[PDB]
């Protein structure tokens, strides 16, 4: 019944950190190890059958 | 007649933005309507607007 939407630029907004020259290639390389890595997952990360 | 003069009192500083010496609208920045320099309305964001894409 009758509405529309319509838009155009849509920007990214990263608020990180204002961080060091000095620590950030640092605190890299132990993130960029084969042994440590980023681990990620939900507390209900299961799959329905609808 | 008052106490002012024309060698004057000095300020302490010169200030940053333009818009410490007026109070005019008609002169304003590739607008046909603008808001005052001075006024209540000018501050708080009155978003203009039309339908875009």
């Amino acid at each position: 019944d009758g509405a529309s939407i319509k838009f155009d630029s849509i920007c990214l907004y990263a608020t990180f950190f204002p961080m060091a020259h000095n620590t950030a290639s640092t605190l890299e390389a132990m993130l960029r190890n084969d042994t440590n890595d980023q681990s990620f997952n939900d507390y209900l990360s299961a799959a329905n059958m609808l | 007649f008052d106490g002012s003069i024309v060698s004057s009192y000095l300020t302490t500083r010169m200030p940053p933005w333009a818009g410490v010496r007026q109070n005019v609208m008609g002169s304003s920045i590739d607008g046909r309507p603008v808001l005052p320099a001075n006024s209540t309305t000018l501050t708080y964001e009155t978003v203009s607007g039309t339908p875009l894409e």
